[PDB]
C-alpha cells in the first residue's frame, strides 16, 4: 500500500511517506511520531493528496525532485516476472528536497 | 537573533537540498557524544542584525 524514504526513518530528520487507501493517494514530508515498525490494519514541510495484477513502479531523486513512473498489466503466467517488454509512464514530480539513502514498503496485516 | 545560518556540516548540500538537523559537529580528534565540548560545536549561528 505504500513506501517510506529517508536516511534515519526516525523523525529526528526528515522522511517522505507515500500511502494509498483505495479512495486516494496521500503524501507527506514530516518529523511526527510515525510507526515503530511500519504496517496498517486490514514537524511537517510538504503535503499532497490525489497475484495476476503486475504493478510496476520507478522512483528516483534528483536536484530536490522525487520522480515516479508506473504501469499496470495482467500476467497470465502469474508465477514470476514475464519475459516480454512493456514501458512505464510518468505519474508525479514532487519538490520534496530530501537526501534519500534508504526506503521501506507498507503492508496491510491482521 | 530570530534569524540563523548553518556554519558546520559533514558535506556540502546538493542543489535544492535542505537540512534542519541539529547534530553536534566534531571539529577534531575528540568525539562529541551528543553534546558541545572540546572540539565539539552546535552547527548553527545567528547574524545578530
Ligand atoms: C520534530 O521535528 C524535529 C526536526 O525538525 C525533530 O528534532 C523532532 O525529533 C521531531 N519530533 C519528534 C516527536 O520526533
Ligand atoms: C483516504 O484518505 C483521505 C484523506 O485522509 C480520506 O478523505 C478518505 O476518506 C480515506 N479513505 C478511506 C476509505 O478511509
Amino acid at each position: 500500500r505504500g513506501w517510506i524514504f529517508g536516511t534515519t526513518l526516525d523523525s529526528k530528520t526528515q522522511s517522505l511517506l507515500i500511502v494509498n487507501n483505495a479512495t486516494n493517494v496521500v503524501i507527506k514530508v514530516c518529523e511526527f511520531q510515525f510507526c515503530n515498525d511500519p504496517f496498517l490494519g486490514v514537524n511537517c514541510t510538504f503535503e499532497y493528496v490525489s497475484f495476476k495484477n503486475l504493478r510496476e513502479f520507478v522512483f528516483k531523486n534528483i536536484d530536490g525532485y522525487f520522480k515516479i513512473y508506473s504501469k499496470h498489466t495482467p500476467i497470465n503466467l502469474v508465477r514470476d516476472l514475464p519475459q516480454g517488454f512493456s514501458a512505464l509512464e510518468p505519474l508525479v514530480d514532487l519538490p520534496i528536497g530530501i537526501n534519500i539513502t534508504r526506503f521501506q514498503t507498507l503492508l496491510a496485516l491482521h | 537573533y530570530n534569524y540563523l545560518f548553518r556554519l558546520f556540516r559533514k558535506s556540502n548540500l546538493k542543489p535544492f537540498e535542505r537540512d534542519i538537523s541539529t547534530e553536534i559537529y566534531q571539529a577534531g580528534s575528540t568525539p562529541c557524544n551528543g553534546v558541545e565540548g572540546f572540539n565539539c560545536y552546535f552547527p548553527l549561528q545567528s547574524y545578530g542584525f
